[PDB]
């Protein structure tokens, strides 16, 4: 239930191939970005930095959870379907 | 214009009526610990990690439960708000089964992390602790119940979501079990979802069972294709392995949950 | 003992049970007690009523509640674990519970424990191998003043000695029901030796009634 | 006034408490039960809460809140919910059995005070919860509310009044948290005992989402006679804010433990000695009291020989009234199994709700099992203490303190008989 | 007038449904219930 790691914008590349190392079955990779993870503040900068740096990009929303209506009274509601069956 | 003023440690934040102190806080960036409370569960106020101290209030309050009054000033982290919750992660854990190594929510467990950023360093609990037998509900769930912490969460998600009431509590104080009282399965095409809900390693996936640690796992957010929902997923991958399936929270299609066969 | 229940020859879904005719409309009149939309509230009365009825409550028994009432098994299942009096093993004819919470114990409870022990040879929580008598202890029964005290059945015995608690139960043995009450000589409640209040005539309607009403 | 006790019987409410005279109605009217009800009735419920609000009368079931005043949560015009007044008639708490008494020699007075009660309150009907072990006197109270409904006294028309107004009993089923208040609403609602969080309070959401009072048998049986004798002659006894009569119960080690009705603000030593018959081997061999029930603190003789019996003199003596139930404990008592065993008894009460109390109460139960043999070392004492605070104002209901309180008592007043018991165990081992 | 007498010797003679016996007599003379509206949370 933490919510501190969805605070800042990551930028990310997309994933390329892995593969099985044929003396231990290791994962192996010849892409040199593939751990590669970047930290902005907003995605303004995150945008900035990838342009100047050339790079085809996408950007996703910021999903945030809408305010909920929480009532602990409702538990008991005399005539509504809100009322609990168990605690 | 009907909002009303409330402050969080001094700072001034305007409310709608019925707002709880644990909203509250959440408008200025705290997050207040919590165990049994859920943002879409049924409030229960029985944790008691939440309880926090209002000023001039000489009792501390369950932030999940109380609403706000207007000029109230929430002290978040008072000498009276960090003691009360490290005596209640003192009693979480006093019975709670020596299991990190062993048990799959290691690494991404709320009992741990809370109890570092919240809890005390060490025990001083020096007896013997429960031991609970376990309930088989099905393939997907495995239980362990020695480490439930009788949140209730699972039991008002099958009643509330799932509308299935096959959840309960059975007994009294301290040998209190959550469970089905009868030999029952819990198949619902929601119910994988009580294992991300239930905070600790009670309920865990069995097909996941002790394959992966969460911080070896690559997350890539994707879609699930199972139906025609849109279902907002992440991957979980290691090594160029897919591991498991969560939910992404998306508001407008599938909230928090995913279906079993997404799952 | 147990909070989880395993199906078992002797008490399963399909052990008979089902209210008779007369229980019926007892029930009927407990549902009528509570608003409508909320029957929920009879679960309590009704589990209590299968039990007079059957001396204890199977499985099936607290299936059948669940389903007169049309409220989930488990809601029921949670109900009749919570609440002590509710017996999900069989029990002798005769349930004797001793009283052993420190007002009780400070007036010698032990000694009755002790003496019904050795009277019927069994040990606390257990039942005679002739089905007559379960022996448990318990909690405050509210009946302090008379410790050390039991109850059997819905009876309560109060101001005990060891040789009163044999002669109750040489009395149940032998079919005749024993008389509840304090076994030293007083009614109820009063102090011994003397009324040390409420010794005068009480007053009449009327007295010291205020003007005006 | 500045002396307190020697009550006398034409001031006595329960003049039935030991049941030499028919409880039945024809009893219960000789006596004066009934009488001028419809009066009451039609003076209406503000004249009624205030006689109640004048009488100083103060809740009986172990807070003590005033009772006026939280009557008055319900006098607010109606929102088309049902109102109603649950009686609570649990009667749990260890050392306490006058409810017992009212209910099944004086239980007229009980009905009328519901009619009385409930009609200030503006309900439609009152719900007596009365524990499910009170069998035979729950068939008492249900046979005096038939000849209530027969005599018309109670029903439709009530007394003749023009108010509409029932009277239920509903057993519990042996739960001593089921006389919490909101846990007593969730057990009529059908659920485990289990109490609710506040708000909302009950005069708002209560007994099937509804408004609603819980009132203890004895405040309760006691309003009519304040509405009839007057709130002044119920303020005139006991001292300021600690008004009235009050049932006592002396249970433990004394001569003739008994059950009486005496002023309230009465010596604690003048009601032992008068009433009970004195300290078992006389009052020097006494040890402590638990004043006010299991849950409130013990005091030592040395507190004893002047403490006042009500609310305020025993909260400055570092206890409460509580339900005024008195143990006494005389100097042969092994004082930490004593209270070691009403630890146990919370341990069992517990509704395992909540997890100060599911876990706390538990491992303060294992603790007391220990000092008891002194299998313990001196620290622990200290971290026992502080363990029961970590209970104490944390967990939903107040059992949680009712189980810190006994502790804290037996800290404060016998460390050294605890520390001398675990020097002892360290020498036989 | 009597002092030296129980008078509280009904309950030597209840049985096991005497308190349910008695609610069931007690029937005829309640008001009617009031409603929630529904026939029950679950509806
Ligand atoms: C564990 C527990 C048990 C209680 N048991 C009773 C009881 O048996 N009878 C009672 O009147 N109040 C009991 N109370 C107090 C009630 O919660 C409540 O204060 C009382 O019924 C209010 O009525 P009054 O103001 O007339 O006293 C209990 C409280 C707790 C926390
Ligand atoms: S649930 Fe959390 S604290 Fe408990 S054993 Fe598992 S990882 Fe450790
Ligand atoms: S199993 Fe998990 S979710 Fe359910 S009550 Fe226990 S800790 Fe809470
Ligand atoms: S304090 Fe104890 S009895 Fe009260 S709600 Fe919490 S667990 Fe239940
Ligand atoms: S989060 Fe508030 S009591 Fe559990
Ligand atoms: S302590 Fe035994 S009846 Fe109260
Ligand atoms: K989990």
């Amino acid at each position: 239930s933490g919510v501190n790691n969805t605070k800042k914008w990551k930028m990310e590349f997309d994933t390329r191939e892995r593969w099985e190392n044929p003396l231990m079955g290791w994962a192996s990779t010849a892409d040199p970005l593939s751990n590669l993870v970047l930290t902005f503040s907003t995605k303004e900068d995150a945008v900035a930095f990838a342009e100047k740096n050339g790079w085809s990009y996408d950007v996703e929303e910021r999903k945030v959870p809408k305010p909920k209506s929480k009532s602990y009274g409702a538990n008991f509601s005399w005539n509504k379907r809100t009322r609990v069956s168990t605690k | 214009s009907n909002l009303i003023e409330v402050f969080v440690d001094g700072q001034s934040v305007m409310v709608e009526p019925g707002t709880t102190v644990l909203q509250a806080c959440e408008k200025v960036g705290m997050q207040i610990p919590r165990f049994c409370y859920h943002e879409r569960l049924s409030v229960a106020g029985n944790c008691r990690m939440c309880l926090v101290e209002i000023e001039k209030a000489p009792k501390v309050v369950a932030a999940c439960a109380m609403p706000v009054m207007k000029g109230w000033n929430i002290l978040t982290n008072s000498e009276k708000t960090k003691k009360a919750r490290e005596g209640v992660m003192e009693f979480l854990l006093a019975n709670h089964p020596l299991d990190c190594p062993i048990c799959d929510q290691g690494g991404e467990c709320d009992l741990q992390d809370q109890s570092m950023m919240f809890g005390s360093d060490r025990s001083r609990f020096l007896e013997g602790k429960r031991a609970v037998e376990d309930k088989n509900i099905g393939p997907l769930v495995k239980t362990i119940m020695t480490r439930c912490i009788q949140c209730t969460r699972c039991i008002r998600f099958a009643s509330e979501i799932a509308g299935v009431d096959d959840l309960g509590t059975t007994g009294r104080g301290n040998d209190m079990q959550v469970g089905t009282y009868i030999e029952k399965m819990f198949m619902s095409e929601l119910s994988g979802n009580i294992i991300d809900i239930c905070p600790v390693g009670a309920l865990t996936s069995k097909p996941y069972a002790f394959t992966a640690r969460p911080w070896e796992t690559r997350k890539t957010e994707s879609i699930d294709v199972m139906d025609a929902v849109g279902s907002n997923i992440v991957v979980s991958t290691r090594t160029g392995e897919v591991m498991r399936i969560l939910p992404r929270m998306h508001e407008d299609i599938n909230e928090e949950w995913i279906s079993d066969k997404t799952r | 003992a147990l909070f989880v229940h395993r199906d078992t020859p002797e008490n399963n879904p399909e052990t008979p049970f089902d209210f008779t005719p007369e229980n019926y409309k007892r029930i009927e009149a407990i549902v009528k007690n509570y608003p409508e939309g909320h029957k929920a509230a009879a679960v309590l009365p009704v589990l209590d009523l299968a039990q007079r009825q059957n001396g204890w409550l199977p499985i099936s028994a607290m299936n059948k509640v669940a389903e007169i009432l049309q409220v989930p098994p488990m809601r029921v299942y949670e109900v009749a674990t919570f609440y002590t009096m509710y017996n999900r093993k069989p029990v002798g004819k005769y349930h004797i519970q001793v009283c052993t919470t420190t007002p009780c114990m400070l007036r010698n409870s032990d000694s009755i424990l002790e003496a019904i022990q050795k009277k019927l040879g069994i040990k606390v929580g257990e039942t005679t191998p002739d089905k007559l008598f379960t022996l448990i202890e318990v909690e405050c029964l509210g009946a302090c003043v008379n410790a050390p005290m039991v109850q059997i059945n819905d009876n309560y015995y109060e101001d005990l000695t060891p040789k009163d608690i044999e002669e109750i139960i040489d009395e149940l043995k032998a079919g005749k029901i024993p008389k509840p009450g304090p076994r030293s000589g007083r009614f109820s409640c009063e102090p011994a030796g003397g009324l040390t209040s409420l010794t005068e005539p009480p007053k009449g309607p009327g007295f010291g009634v205020q003007a005006g009403l | 006034k500045t002396s307190f006790g020697s009550l006398k019987d034409e001031d006595r409410i329960f003049t039935n408490l030991y049941g030499r005279h028919d409880w039945r109605l024809k009893g219960a009217q000789s006596r004066g039960d009934w009488y001028k009800t419809k009066e009451i009735l039609l003076k209406g419920p503000d004249w009624i809460l205030g006689e109640v609000k004048t009488s100083g009368l103060r809740g009986r079931g172990g807070a003590g809140f005033p009772t006026g005043l939280k009557w008055s949560f319900m006098n607010k015009p109606s929102d088309g919910r049902p109102k109603y007044l649950v009686v609570n008639a649990d009667e749990g708490e260890p050392g306490t059995c006058k409810d017992r008494e009212i209910i099944r020699h004086d239980p007229h007075k009980l009905v009328e005070g519901c009619l009385v009660g409930g009609r200030a309150m503006g309900a439609r009907a009152a719900y007596i919860y009365i524990r499910g072990e009170f069998y035979n006197e729950a068939s008492n109270l249900q046979v005096a509310i038939r000849e209530a409904y027969e005599a018309g006294l109670i029903g439709k028309n009530a007394c003749g009044s023009g108010y509409d107004f029932d009277v239920f009993v509903v057993r519990g089923a042996g739960a001593y948290i089921c006389g919490e208040e909101t846990a007593l609403i969730e057990s009529i609602e059908g659920k485990q005992g289990k109490p609710r969080l506040k708000p909302p309070f009950p005069a708002d959401v209560g007994v099937f989402g509804c408004p609603t009072t819980v009132a203890n048998v004895e405040t309760v049986a006691v309003s009519p006679t304040i509405c009839r004798r007057g709130g002044a002659w119920f303020a005139s006894f006991g001292r300021e804010r600690n008004s009235g009569t009050k049932l006592f119960n002396i249970s433990g080690h004394v001569n003739n433990p008994c059950t009486v009705e005496e002023e309230m603000s009465v010596p604690l030593k003048e009601l032992i000695e008068k009433h009970a018959g004195g300290v078992t081997g006389g009052w020097d061999n006494l040890l402590a009291v638990i004043p006010g029930g299991s849950s409130t603190p013990l005091i030592p003789k040395s507190v004893c020989e002047t403490v006042l019996m009500d609310f305020d003199a025993l909260i400055q003596a570092q206890t409460g009234l509580g339900t005024a139930a008195v143990i006494v404990m005389d100097r042969s008592t092994d004082i930490v199994k004593a209270i070691a065993r009403l630890i146990e008894f919370y341990k069992h009460e517990s509704c395992g709700q909540c997890t100060p109390c599911r876990e706390g109460v538990d491992w303060m139960n294992k603790v007391m099992a220990r000092f008891v043999r002194g299998d313990a070392r001196p620290a622990e004492i200290d971290s026992l203490w502080e363990i029961s605070k970590q209970i104490e104002g944390h967990t939903i209901c107040a059992l949680g303190d009712g189980a810190a309180w006994p502790v804290q008592g037996l800290i404060r007043h016998f460390r050294p008989e605890l520390e001398e018991r675990m020097q002892q165990f360290a020498q036989q081992h | 007038f009597d002092n030296t007498t129980y008078k509280n010797l009904q309950h030597h003679d209840y049985s096991t449904y005497t308190f349910l016996d008695l609610n069931l007599d007690l029937s005829k003379f309640r008001m009617p219930q009031p409603s929630s509206g529904r026939e029950s949370p679950r509806h």
